[PDB]
């Protein structure tokens, strides 16, 4: 019953010809709900979930306002970002930033986040005490000292522990059919024989939501990890997701195994053998 | 820094022959963000292909869905062709529906 | 809601 609001922008610059490509996409938990793209057609911030559909007009025009203002800022900041590394004006180099509220089962906040990296890698990170940053390299020093100048974490702070969670809650109230339901997962066991000894025991979990789950084999009751292999978790494209597990084997002994799946879900694990 | 994609190509329901489907091509953990994807239909590129917003994990590799509708047939092959700055060639991943 | 629009350049 604990949640999570976040957003994540990426802004790329593109010496050739214009403006950086800046993407902007927002998440309740692992349910995407706007985004915006600079080079598509509306210049808006867009729903991406039916239940932000119901915002008026004023929260569509004050979101588009701030994410066009984010996507100017980034542009300033990747031109003073190759300065500070000394990069020529000839190359592609991206920025990007997530932040977003952790909240508990009551509603109330728990953690914050704001955090930013270039090319790839961390470049400067609030602190969890959302007083003081972290700084990777002597070019986000830089940044750190006129950031700590300005009172920026103040300000990161406001948001974090004030608007951003009085609109979770507000999304989660008006998404609650979706958001505030977990799905547990669908699972069910396939057998593949390798040769005339050996076979593949596979547990697959569908359906599911949110994404965290766990999936581990045992043998006889022991945790087993040698001879198996398992997927990343993945998206289904219908707002679920997907995991498998498998294990090898010796034809014969498959009742001695047992998947066991951990998901939020799920009251009490659940247990499956071929 | 650069990174690899990892690939994953698999469908949204349980592949039925005869009956509609999805088609994915999951692909994470590269960077920077400028990637080519393709679904095939034996071997030739499936003009209808939609993906999800860009988006990045905690140690900020990039993530994308790549999808189209399909009807699985017993003889008709699938997969997924990406390219990427850090392939020397198209990496090109077979849909299995074991997997 | 995303945060408010105010330019701490880096």
């Amino acid at each position: 019953g604990s949640h999570s609001m976040r957003y994540f922008y990426t802004s790329v610059s593109r010496p050739g010809r214009g403006e950086p490509r800046f993407i902007a996409v927002g998440y309740v938990d692992d349910t995407q709900f706007v985004r915006f793209d600079s080079d598509a057609a509306s210049q808006r911030m867009e729903p991406r979930a039916p239940w932000i559909e119901q915002e008026g007009p004023e929260y569509w025009d004050q979101e588009t306002r701030n994410v066009k203002a984010q996507s100017q800022t980034d542009r300033v900041d990747l031109g003073t970002l190759r300065g500070y590394y000394n990069q020529s004006e000839d190359g592609s180099h991206t920025i990007q930033i997530m932040y977003g509220c952790d909240v508990g089962p009551d509603g109330r906040f728990l953690r914050g986040y704001r955090q930013d990296a270039y090319d790839g890698k961390d470049y400067i990170a609030l602190n969890e005490d959302l007083r003081s940053w972290t700084a990777a390299d002597m070019a986000a020093q830089i940044t750190k000292r006129k950031w700590e100048a300005a009172h920026a974490a103040e300000q990161q702070r406001a948001y974090l522990e004030g608007r951003c969670v009085e609109w979770l809650r507000r999304y989660l109230e008006n998404g609650k059919e979706t958001l505030q339901r977990t799905d547990p997962p669908k699972t069910h066991m396939t057998h593949h024989p390798i040769s005339d000894h050996e076979a593949t025991l596979r547990c697959w979990a569908l359906g599911f939501y949110p994404a965290e789950i766990t999936l581990t084999w045992q043998r006889d009751g022991e945790d087993q990890t040698q001879d198996t292999e398992l997927v990343e978790t993945r998206p289904a494209g219908d707002g679920t997701f997907q995991k498998w597990a498998a294990v090898v084997v010796p034809s014969g002994e498959e009742q001695r195994y047992t998947c066991h799946v951990q998901h939020e879900g799920l009251p009490k694990p659940l247990t499956l053998r071929w | 820094i650069q990174r690899t994609p990892k690939i994953q190509v698999y469908s949204r329901h349980p592949a039925e022959n005869g009956k509609s489907n999805f088609l994915n091509c999951y692909v994470s953990g590269f960077h920077p963000s400028d990637i080519e994807v393709d679904l095939l239909k034996n071997g030739e590129r499936i003009e209808k292909v939609e993906h999800s917003d860009l988006s990045f994990s905690k140690d900020w590799s990039f993530y994308l869905l790549y999808y189209t509708e399909f009807t699985p047939t017993e003889k008709d092959e699938y997969a997924c062709r990406v390219n990427h700055v850090t392939l020397s060639q198209p990496k090109i991943v077979k849909w299995d529906r074991d997997m | 809601a995303i945060m408010p629009a105010r330019f701490y350049p880096k």
